[PDB]
């Protein structure tokens, strides 16, 4: 998914 | 870093390592860094915008590991947290994703330079190296797409710049990529940055110096077949750099 990328690190959705 | 091979802080002494402070107080990694001056570490907007309070973040130098003290290493407050104002984000494609944190210890000191602790130079304007250069990337972030865990020593590997007309071919990135990005890959597609790289040094030599020519942003997975890492391209940011520096 999006979450296992780099742009989404210590993101509150993720 | 996917592939690639382990490193010290010694073959990456700019290396910043930022972690968060969460509320019960356990500590946890959030992205890579290089330092540019004794005071100033530069890393990705997008790994501080949903959490921007500067108090959550304890920024690491000297560190060769993710979850144990190295030798020699060096711990500091973030004294100022600057984001580009500009930044914005839609599905995959991170613009202006450049960020500036002002480092401090408790003692109220910046950066001591050593065998691990050194700055990294930045690129002249508009000047990078030509398409296909070889550039090393650095840090702590997945071996693999599928891991949940993150490696426990730093990692780097290298990768060849793409040119900006490859890289907007529609079975890349299209117009996802902007000139104010780089891309860069494996020939095989074998190696690459991945999720916890982020904000961390894309270093190519040019004009025989060692320079921060970009820093890890986004990507489309990773090391995965006709999707390159994409990296802020730092030669077109001095003026934002040294105004807010």
């Amino acid at each position: 998914g999006a979450c296992s990328a780099r742009g989404l690190e210590n993101h509150a959705a993720c | 870093i996917i592939g690639g091979e382990f490193t010290t802080i010694e073959n990456q002494p700019w290396f910043a390592a930022i972690y968060r402070r969460h509320r019960g107080g356990s500590v946890t990694y959030v992205c890579g860094g290089s330092l540019i001056s004794p005071c100033w570490v530069i890393s990705a907007t997008h790994c501080f915008i949903d959490y921007p309070k500067k108090e959550d973040y304890i920024v690491y130098l000297g560190r060769s590991r993710l979850n144990s003290n190295t030798q020699g290493e060096m711990k500091f407050e973030v004294e100022n947290l600057i984001l580009h104002k500009d930044y914005s984000a839609d599905t995959l494609a991170h613009h202006n994703d450049i960020a500036l944190l002002k480092i401090r210890s408790k003692e109220g000191r910046c950066a001591q330079p050593s065998r691990t602790i050194q700055t990294i130079a930045l690129p002249s304007m508009y000047n990078d190296p030509q398409f296909g250069t070889s550039c090393e990337i650095t840090g702590f972030g997945k071996e693999q797409s599928t891991d949940y865990l993150y490696p426990e020593q730093l990692k780097m590997t290298v990768v060849k710049l793409i040119s900006h007309r490859e890289c907007q071919q529609p079975h890349y990135y299209g117009s996802e990529v902007t000139t104010k990005m780089l891309c860069a890959a494996d020939p095989q597609w074998k190696t690459d940055s991945c999720q916890g790289d982020s904000g961390g040094p894309l270093v190519c030599s040019l004009q025989g110096r060692m320079t921060l020519t970009g820093i890890v942003s986004w990507g489309r997975g990773c090391a995965l077949k006709d999707k390159p890492g994409v990296y802020t391209r730092v030669s077109h940011f001095l003026p934002w750099i040294r105004s807010h520096t």
